[PDB]
Protein backbone atom coordinates (compact mmCIF):
# COMPACT_ATOMS: atom_id res chain seq x y z
CA UNK A 1 0.00 0.00 0.00
CA UNK A 2 0.83 3.89 -0.39
CA UNK A 3 1.11 2.87 3.00
CA UNK A 4 4.07 1.04 3.27
CA UNK A 5 5.95 3.70 1.05
CA UNK A 6 4.74 6.53 3.38
CA UNK A 7 6.02 4.74 6.77
CA UNK A 8 9.36 3.92 4.84
CA UNK A 9 9.04 7.99 4.40
CA UNK A 10 9.12 8.14 7.81
CA UNK A 11 11.21 5.58 8.81
CA UNK A 12 13.94 7.44 6.31
CA UNK A 13 13.06 10.73 8.16
CA UNK A 14 13.65 9.30 11.53
CA UNK A 15 17.24 7.42 10.66
CA UNK A 16 18.79 11.02 9.66
CA UNK A 17 21.42 10.84 12.62
CA UNK A 18 20.88 14.28 14.20
CA UNK A 19 22.25 17.77 12.83
CA UNK A 20 25.98 18.98 13.17
CA UNK A 21 25.19 20.80 16.07
CA UNK A 22 22.75 23.12 14.00
CA UNK A 23 21.26 26.70 15.07
CA UNK A 24 17.31 27.02 16.88
CA UNK A 25 15.26 27.37 13.37
CA UNK A 26 17.49 23.88 12.79
CA UNK A 27 17.01 22.18 15.81
CA UNK A 28 13.18 22.92 16.81
CA UNK A 29 12.55 22.31 12.69
CA UNK A 30 14.73 18.87 12.76
CA UNK A 31 12.50 18.14 15.97
CA UNK A 32 9.02 18.54 14.46
CA UNK A 33 9.86 17.17 11.46
CA UNK A 34 10.50 13.84 13.97
CA UNK A 35 7.63 14.26 16.15
CA UNK A 36 5.19 14.39 13.15
CA UNK A 37 6.81 11.56 11.34
CA UNK A 38 6.38 9.22 15.09
CA UNK A 39 2.55 10.61 15.40
CA UNK A 40 2.38 9.56 11.36
CA UNK A 41 3.95 6.17 11.92
CA UNK A 42 1.58 5.83 15.27
CA UNK A 43 -1.28 6.49 13.04
CA UNK A 44 -0.22 4.09 10.45
CA UNK A 45 0.58 1.57 12.86
CA UNK A 46 -3.11 1.11 14.64
CA UNK A 47 -3.15 -1.35 12.11
CA UNK A 48 -1.94 -4.85 12.59
CA UNK A 49 -0.33 -5.29 8.96
CA UNK A 50 1.51 -2.13 9.27
CA UNK A 51 2.69 -2.16 12.20
CA UNK A 52 4.35 -5.61 11.44
CA UNK A 53 5.52 -4.31 8.32
CA UNK A 54 6.99 -1.59 10.64
CA UNK A 55 8.99 -4.23 12.38
CA UNK A 56 10.07 -6.22 8.87
CA UNK A 57 11.90 -2.90 7.95
CA UNK A 58 13.68 -3.16 10.87
CA UNK A 59 11.54 0.22 12.55
CA UNK A 60 11.42 -1.46 16.25
CA UNK A 61 14.82 -1.60 16.40
CA UNK A 62 15.62 2.06 15.76
CA UNK A 63 12.72 2.82 18.07
CA UNK A 64 13.22 0.99 21.02
CA UNK A 65 17.23 1.81 21.19
CA UNK A 66 17.68 5.54 20.06
CA UNK A 67 14.24 7.44 20.17
CA UNK A 68 13.00 6.28 23.65
CA UNK A 69 16.07 7.32 24.63
CA UNK A 70 15.75 10.67 23.04
CA UNK A 71 16.68 13.54 24.63
CA UNK A 72 13.62 15.26 23.60
CA UNK A 73 10.49 14.68 25.66
CA UNK A 74 8.77 14.81 23.02
CA UNK A 75 10.69 12.47 20.66
CA UNK A 76 10.31 10.46 23.66
CA UNK A 77 6.59 9.85 24.62
CA UNK A 78 5.77 10.06 20.85
CA UNK A 79 8.08 6.61 20.49
CA UNK A 80 6.77 5.13 23.28
CA UNK A 81 3.30 5.48 21.79
CA UNK A 82 4.47 4.15 18.69
CA UNK A 83 5.70 1.55 20.55
CA UNK A 84 2.67 0.52 22.56
CA UNK A 85 0.25 0.88 19.32
CA UNK A 86 2.05 -1.59 17.47
CA UNK A 87 2.34 -4.06 20.46
CA UNK A 88 -1.53 -4.03 22.06
CA UNK A 89 -2.71 -7.35 21.47
CA UNK A 90 -0.05 -8.63 19.29
CA UNK A 91 2.18 -11.44 20.12
CA UNK A 92 4.61 -11.49 17.15
CA UNK A 93 5.16 -7.64 17.79
CA UNK A 94 5.16 -7.88 21.38
CA UNK A 95 7.85 -10.30 21.37
CA UNK A 96 9.92 -8.51 18.93
CA UNK A 97 9.79 -5.54 21.27
CA UNK A 98 10.15 -7.88 24.21
CA UNK A 99 13.42 -9.23 22.86
CA UNK A 100 15.14 -5.80 22.15
CA UNK A 101 15.03 -5.34 26.09
CA UNK A 102 12.30 -2.33 25.75
CA UNK A 103 10.33 -2.98 29.42
CA UNK A 104 13.66 -1.95 30.70
CA UNK A 105 13.81 1.36 29.25
CA UNK A 106 9.94 2.19 29.36
CA UNK A 107 10.09 0.76 33.31
CA UNK A 108 12.93 2.86 33.62
CA UNK A 109 11.39 5.71 31.87
CA UNK A 110 7.84 5.03 33.81
CA UNK A 111 9.35 5.55 37.38
CA UNK A 112 11.77 8.64 37.06
CA UNK A 113 11.09 10.55 33.98
CA UNK A 114 10.80 14.12 34.27
CA UNK A 115 8.16 14.95 31.75
CA UNK A 116 4.86 13.70 33.10
CA UNK A 117 3.34 12.50 29.45
CA UNK A 118 6.65 10.66 28.72
CA UNK A 119 5.64 8.38 32.07
CA UNK A 120 2.29 8.35 30.90
CA UNK A 121 3.00 7.25 27.26
CA UNK A 122 5.75 4.68 28.90
CA UNK A 123 3.08 3.11 31.27
CA UNK A 124 0.60 2.54 28.06
CA UNK A 125 3.53 0.93 26.70
CA UNK A 126 4.15 -1.15 29.20
CA UNK A 127 0.43 -2.16 29.58
CA UNK A 128 0.55 -2.87 25.68
CA UNK A 129 3.22 -5.80 26.32
CA UNK A 130 2.56 -7.77 29.64
CA UNK A 131 -1.59 -7.63 28.60
CA UNK A 132 -2.39 -11.17 27.43
CA UNK A 133 1.07 -11.52 27.09
CA UNK A 134 2.65 -14.17 29.32
CA UNK A 135 6.63 -13.85 28.35
CA UNK A 136 6.10 -9.81 29.03
CA UNK A 137 4.26 -10.65 31.89
CA UNK A 138 7.50 -12.59 33.81
CA UNK A 139 10.23 -10.13 31.66
CA UNK A 140 7.73 -7.88 34.30
CA UNK A 141 7.67 -9.44 37.60
CA UNK A 142 11.27 -10.17 37.40
CA UNK A 143 11.55 -6.42 37.06
CA UNK A 144 10.07 -5.59 39.86
CA UNK A 145 7.04 -4.25 38.03
CA UNK A 146 4.44 -4.57 40.58
CA UNK A 147 6.29 -1.94 42.36
CA UNK A 148 7.49 0.23 39.51
CA UNK A 149 3.50 0.52 39.21
CA UNK A 150 2.26 0.91 42.52
CA UNK A 151 4.43 3.78 42.77
CA UNK A 152 2.97 5.56 39.87
CA UNK A 153 -0.40 4.52 41.41
CA UNK A 154 0.98 6.90 44.02
CA UNK A 155 2.29 9.73 41.40
CA UNK A 156 0.54 12.66 41.19
CA UNK A 157 -0.60 12.34 38.09
CA UNK A 158 -4.01 11.18 37.04
CA UNK A 159 -3.37 9.36 33.84
CA UNK A 160 -1.24 7.42 35.88
CA UNK A 161 -3.64 6.25 38.09
CA UNK A 162 -6.25 5.37 36.02
CA UNK A 163 -3.67 3.46 33.70
CA UNK A 164 -1.96 1.73 36.34
CA UNK A 165 -5.60 1.01 37.80
CA UNK A 166 -6.63 -0.31 34.40
CA UNK A 167 -3.61 -2.50 34.30
CA UNK A 168 -3.39 -4.45 37.29
CA UNK A 169 -7.17 -5.03 37.07
CA UNK A 170 -6.31 -6.78 34.04
CA UNK A 171 -3.21 -8.64 35.27
CA UNK A 172 -5.38 -10.07 38.28
CA UNK A 173 -7.91 -11.44 35.60
CA UNK A 174 -6.18 -13.56 34.09
CA UNK A 175 -3.40 -14.55 36.94
CA UNK A 176 -4.63 -14.96 40.18
CA UNK A 177 -1.82 -16.47 41.48
CA UNK A 178 -0.43 -13.15 42.30
CA UNK A 179 -2.83 -12.36 44.81
CA UNK A 180 -0.59 -12.75 47.48
CA UNK A 181 2.37 -11.22 46.80
CA UNK A 182 -0.09 -8.13 46.10
CA UNK A 183 -1.56 -8.18 49.18
CA UNK A 184 1.66 -8.50 51.10
CA UNK A 185 2.83 -5.63 48.97
CA UNK A 186 -0.15 -3.40 50.50
CA UNK A 187 -2.04 -2.83 47.03
CA UNK A 188 -5.06 -3.40 49.01
CA UNK A 189 -4.12 -0.20 50.92
CA UNK A 190 -3.14 1.63 47.59
CA UNK A 191 -6.26 0.93 45.83
CA UNK A 192 -8.22 2.19 48.52
CA UNK A 193 -6.62 5.59 48.77
CA UNK A 194 -7.70 5.59 45.11
CA UNK A 195 -10.93 5.62 45.61
CA UNK A 196 -11.10 7.80 48.20
CA UNK A 197 -10.45 10.40 45.05
CA UNK A 198 -13.05 12.52 43.71
CA UNK A 199 -15.13 9.58 41.43
CA UNK A 200 -14.64 9.28 38.11
CA UNK A 201 -14.46 6.40 35.48
CA UNK A 202 -11.26 4.77 36.77
CA UNK A 203 -12.87 3.90 39.65
CA UNK A 204 -14.34 0.86 37.68
CA UNK A 205 -11.12 -0.31 37.45
CA UNK A 206 -9.57 0.58 41.00
CA UNK A 207 -12.74 -1.95 42.14
CA UNK A 208 -12.34 -4.01 39.88
CA UNK A 209 -9.38 -5.02 40.66
CA UNK A 210 -10.01 -4.79 44.27
CA UNK A 211 -12.82 -7.72 43.94
CA UNK A 212 -10.36 -9.80 42.43
CA UNK A 213 -7.90 -9.59 45.09
CA UNK A 214 -10.42 -10.47 47.47
CA UNK A 215 -12.19 -13.41 45.35
CA UNK A 216 -11.65 -16.30 47.16
CA UNK A 217 -8.68 -15.06 48.89
CA UNK A 218 -8.77 -14.58 52.87
CA UNK A 219 -5.84 -12.67 53.48
CA UNK A 220 -7.01 -10.23 50.59
CA UNK A 221 -10.65 -10.02 52.66
CA UNK A 222 -8.73 -9.63 55.54
CA UNK A 223 -6.54 -6.75 54.37
CA UNK A 224 -10.08 -5.03 53.48
CA UNK A 225 -11.66 -5.07 56.97
CA UNK A 226 -8.96 -3.68 58.28
CA UNK A 227 -10.50 -0.89 60.27
CA UNK A 228 -7.87 1.80 59.75
CA UNK A 229 -9.21 1.91 55.76
CA UNK A 230 -12.92 2.01 56.87
CA UNK A 231 -13.18 0.30 53.49
CA UNK A 232 -16.76 -0.50 54.02
CA UNK A 233 -18.15 2.85 55.28
CA UNK A 234 -16.26 3.76 52.07
CA UNK A 235 -17.89 1.46 49.83
CA UNK A 236 -21.65 2.03 51.02
CA UNK A 237 -21.70 5.37 50.36
CA UNK A 238 -20.40 4.54 46.97
CA UNK A 239 -22.96 2.05 46.19
CA UNK A 240 -25.60 4.29 47.12
CA UNK A 241 -23.81 7.43 44.32
CA UNK A 242 -23.82 4.90 41.51
CA UNK A 243 -27.89 4.34 41.51
CA UNK A 244 -29.65 5.40 38.63
CA UNK A 245 -26.26 5.59 36.51
CA UNK A 246 -25.54 2.59 33.73
CA UNK A 247 -22.27 4.72 33.14
CA UNK A 248 -20.99 3.36 36.14
CA UNK A 249 -22.87 -0.13 36.17
CA UNK A 250 -19.61 -2.29 36.66
CA UNK A 251 -18.29 -0.49 39.04
CA UNK A 252 -21.58 -0.90 40.82
CA UNK A 253 -21.35 -4.61 39.71
CA UNK A 254 -17.63 -4.57 41.84
CA UNK A 255 -18.86 -2.32 44.89
CA UNK A 256 -21.59 -4.66 45.13
CA UNK A 257 -19.61 -7.85 45.03
CA UNK A 258 -17.22 -6.58 47.50
CA UNK A 259 -19.77 -5.86 50.43
CA UNK A 260 -21.29 -8.69 49.68
CA UNK A 261 -18.11 -10.92 50.71
CA UNK A 262 -16.28 -8.71 53.35
CA UNK A 263 -19.50 -7.77 55.00
CA UNK A 264 -22.14 -9.95 56.50
CA UNK B 1 -10.35 -42.07 -3.52
CA UNK B 2 -9.57 -39.27 -1.42
CA UNK B 3 -11.93 -36.25 -0.24
CA UNK B 4 -10.46 -33.06 1.41
CA UNK B 5 -12.28 -30.32 2.20
CA UNK B 6 -10.87 -26.71 2.15
CA UNK B 7 -12.06 -24.32 4.45
CA UNK B 8 -10.50 -20.93 3.68
CA UNK B 9 -12.45 -17.94 5.83
CA UNK B 10 -10.15 -14.81 5.48
CA UNK B 11 -10.47 -11.13 6.04
CA UNK B 12 -13.22 -10.63 3.34
CA UNK B 13 -14.31 -13.32 2.36
CA UNK B 14 -15.39 -17.08 3.50
CA UNK B 15 -14.25 -19.75 0.36
CA UNK B 16 -15.05 -23.75 0.86
CA UNK B 17 -14.08 -26.22 -1.62
CA UNK B 18 -14.05 -30.01 -1.83
CA UNK B 19 -10.71 -31.40 -3.52
CA UNK B 20 -10.33 -35.21 -4.37
CA UNK B 21 -7.30 -36.69 -4.67
CA UNK B 22 -7.08 -40.22 -6.23
CA UNK B 23 -4.62 -41.75 -8.99
CA UNK B 24 -2.32 -38.71 -8.05
CA UNK B 25 -4.73 -36.60 -9.73
CA UNK B 26 -5.85 -34.00 -7.75
CA UNK B 27 -10.12 -32.59 -8.79
CA UNK B 28 -11.93 -29.67 -7.51
CA UNK B 29 -14.85 -31.48 -7.28
CA UNK B 30 -17.31 -28.71 -5.74
CA UNK B 31 -17.27 -25.33 -4.58
CA UNK B 32 -19.34 -23.22 -2.54
CA UNK B 33 -19.00 -19.66 -0.30
CA UNK B 34 -20.83 -16.45 1.01
CA UNK B 35 -18.76 -13.27 -0.16
CA UNK B 36 -20.28 -11.23 2.98
CA UNK B 37 -18.58 -13.41 5.66
CA UNK B 38 -15.13 -12.70 6.42
CA UNK B 39 -12.88 -11.26 9.37
CA UNK B 40 -14.09 -8.13 8.70
CA UNK B 41 -17.27 -8.86 9.11
CA UNK B 42 -16.74 -10.22 12.46
CA UNK B 43 -14.55 -7.14 13.79
CA UNK B 44 -17.32 -4.67 13.15
CA UNK B 45 -19.66 -6.87 15.45
CA UNK B 46 -17.32 -5.61 17.84
CA UNK B 47 -17.20 -2.46 16.72
CA UNK B 48 -20.70 -2.06 17.28
CA UNK B 49 -20.59 -3.39 20.75
CA UNK B 50 -17.92 -1.06 21.66
CA UNK B 51 -19.71 2.05 20.28
CA UNK B 52 -23.11 1.27 21.70
CA UNK B 53 -20.59 0.59 24.79
CA UNK B 54 -19.14 3.86 24.57
CA UNK B 55 -22.87 5.36 24.01
CA UNK B 56 -23.75 4.38 27.42
CA UNK B 57 -20.48 5.44 29.54
CA UNK B 58 -19.78 8.80 27.55
CA UNK B 59 -22.79 10.21 26.84
CA UNK B 60 -21.67 10.32 23.07
CA UNK B 61 -21.99 8.52 19.90
CA UNK B 62 -18.98 8.38 18.34
CA UNK B 63 -20.34 6.77 14.63
CA UNK B 64 -20.15 9.78 12.44
CA UNK B 65 -16.23 10.22 13.22
CA UNK B 66 -15.10 7.55 10.71
CA UNK B 67 -11.22 8.17 11.63
CA UNK B 68 -12.44 7.33 15.44
CA UNK B 69 -14.16 4.12 14.03
CA UNK B 70 -11.22 3.07 12.21
CA UNK B 71 -9.12 3.38 15.18
CA UNK B 72 -11.76 1.06 17.10
CA UNK B 73 -12.13 -1.27 14.36
CA UNK B 74 -8.11 -2.05 14.05
CA UNK B 75 -8.04 -1.95 17.58
CA UNK B 76 -10.86 -4.67 17.70
CA UNK B 77 -9.30 -6.43 14.89
CA UNK B 78 -6.16 -6.88 17.51
CA UNK B 79 -8.44 -7.81 20.88
CA UNK B 80 -10.13 -10.38 18.34
CA UNK B 81 -6.89 -12.23 17.60
CA UNK B 82 -5.49 -12.18 21.23
CA UNK B 83 -8.93 -13.49 21.97
CA UNK B 84 -8.28 -16.92 19.93
CA UNK B 85 -5.21 -17.60 22.13
CA UNK B 86 -6.52 -16.34 25.32
CA UNK B 87 -9.70 -16.20 26.92
CA UNK B 88 -10.19 -12.19 27.25
CA UNK B 89 -8.84 -8.89 25.72
CA UNK B 90 -8.35 -5.62 26.38
CA UNK B 91 -8.57 -2.13 24.72
CA UNK B 92 -6.87 0.62 25.42
CA UNK B 93 -7.23 3.52 22.86
CA UNK B 94 -5.91 7.18 23.92
CA UNK B 95 -8.24 10.10 22.77
CA UNK B 96 -9.96 7.77 20.68
CA UNK B 97 -13.33 10.82 20.51
CA UNK B 98 -13.49 14.12 21.58
CA UNK B 99 -9.60 13.55 23.78
CA UNK B 100 -12.07 10.94 25.20
CA UNK B 101 -9.16 8.37 26.44
CA UNK B 102 -10.94 4.31 26.13
CA UNK B 103 -10.65 1.23 28.23
CA UNK B 104 -12.63 -1.82 27.96
CA UNK B 105 -12.67 -5.55 27.94
CA UNK B 106 -14.25 -8.56 26.39
CA UNK B 107 -14.54 -12.14 27.09
CA UNK B 108 -13.81 -14.95 24.63
CA UNK B 109 -17.12 -15.75 25.80
CA UNK B 110 -18.68 -12.50 25.05
CA UNK B 111 -16.93 -12.28 21.73
CA UNK B 112 -18.65 -15.30 20.33
CA UNK B 113 -22.31 -14.26 21.49
CA UNK B 114 -21.57 -11.65 19.56
CA UNK B 115 -21.32 -13.43 16.79
CA UNK B 116 -23.32 -16.11 17.00
CA UNK B 117 -25.38 -15.66 13.56
CA UNK B 118 -22.12 -15.10 11.73
CA UNK B 119 -20.42 -18.28 13.01
CA UNK B 120 -23.33 -20.70 12.09
CA UNK B 121 -23.48 -19.03 8.74
CA UNK B 122 -20.30 -20.69 7.56
CA UNK B 123 -21.62 -24.40 7.45
CA UNK B 124 -24.20 -22.73 4.77
CA UNK B 125 -21.14 -23.28 2.51
CA UNK B 126 -19.88 -26.90 3.72
CA UNK B 127 -23.33 -28.33 3.68
CA UNK B 128 -23.96 -26.61 -0.05
CA UNK B 129 -20.38 -27.79 -1.88
CA UNK B 130 -21.37 -31.23 -0.05
CA UNK B 131 -24.70 -31.88 -2.25
CA UNK B 132 -23.06 -30.34 -5.45
CA UNK B 133 -20.34 -33.16 -5.13
CA UNK B 134 -23.16 -35.38 -4.71
CA UNK B 135 -20.89 -36.08 -1.51
CA UNK B 136 -22.45 -36.69 2.22
CA UNK B 137 -20.23 -35.21 5.39
CA UNK B 138 -19.12 -38.48 6.14
CA UNK B 139 -16.93 -39.10 3.55
CA UNK B 140 -14.87 -36.18 3.98
CA UNK B 141 -11.40 -37.36 4.84
CA UNK B 142 -9.49 -34.80 5.24
CA UNK B 143 -10.25 -31.13 6.66
CA UNK B 144 -7.64 -28.21 6.28
CA UNK B 145 -7.99 -24.88 7.00
CA UNK B 146 -6.39 -22.15 5.72
CA UNK B 147 -7.24 -18.32 6.33
CA UNK B 148 -6.24 -16.44 8.90
CA UNK B 149 -9.75 -16.29 10.56
CA UNK B 150 -9.77 -20.18 10.97
CA UNK B 151 -8.05 -19.86 14.25
CA UNK B 152 -11.16 -18.83 15.97
CA UNK B 153 -12.09 -21.78 18.29
CA UNK B 154 -15.09 -21.29 17.70
CA UNK B 155 -14.77 -21.81 14.29
CA UNK B 156 -13.35 -25.09 14.78
CA UNK B 157 -15.91 -26.01 17.06
CA UNK B 158 -18.68 -25.71 14.75
CA UNK B 159 -16.88 -27.01 12.37
CA UNK B 160 -15.40 -30.30 13.65
CA UNK B 161 -19.15 -30.77 15.37
CA UNK B 162 -20.45 -30.75 12.07
CA UNK B 163 -18.16 -33.39 11.27
CA UNK B 164 -19.09 -35.51 14.32
CA UNK B 165 -15.48 -35.20 15.50
N1 LIG C 1 -5.22 -15.86 15.16
C1 LIG C 1 -6.27 -15.29 14.55
N2 LIG C 1 -7.59 -15.41 15.13
C2 LIG C 1 -8.69 -14.81 14.52
N3 LIG C 1 -8.62 -14.10 13.35
C3 LIG C 1 -7.29 -13.99 12.80
C4 LIG C 1 -6.12 -14.55 13.30
N4 LIG C 1 -5.04 -14.25 12.50
C5 LIG C 1 -5.55 -13.57 11.56
N5 LIG C 1 -6.92 -13.36 11.65
C6 LIG C 1 -7.85 -12.62 10.76
O1 LIG C 1 -7.81 -13.16 9.43
C7 LIG C 1 -7.99 -12.08 8.47
C8 LIG C 1 -6.82 -12.11 7.48
O2 LIG C 1 -6.83 -13.38 6.73
P1 LIG C 1 -5.73 -13.80 5.57
O3 LIG C 1 -5.98 -12.65 4.35
O4 LIG C 1 -6.13 -15.12 5.09
O5 LIG C 1 -4.31 -13.66 6.12
C9 LIG C 1 -8.12 -10.80 9.35
O6 LIG C 1 -9.49 -10.34 9.54
C10 LIG C 1 -7.41 -11.21 10.57
O7 LIG C 1 -7.71 -10.36 11.66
Amino acid sequence: RGEVEQMKSCLRVLSQPMPPTAGEAEQAADQQEREGALELLADLCENMDNAADFCQLSGMHLLVGRYLEAGAAGLRWRAAQLIGTCSQNVAAIQEQVLGLGALRKLLRLLDRDACDTVRVKALFAISCLVREQEAGLLQFLRLDGFSVLMRAMQQQVQKLKVKSAFLLQNLLVGHPEHKGTLCSMGMVQQLVALVRTEHSPFHEHVLGALCSLVTDFPQGVRECREPELGLEELLRHRCQLLQQHEEYQEELEFCEKLLQTCFS
Amino acid sequence: ERNVLIFDLGGGTFDVSILTIDDGIFEVKATAGDTHLGGEDFDNRLVNHFVEEFKRKHKKDISQNKRAVRRLRTACERAKRTLSSSTQASLEIDSLFEGIDFYTSITRARFEELCSDLFRSTLEPVEKALRDAKLDKAQIHDLVLVGGSTRIPKVQKLLQDFFNG
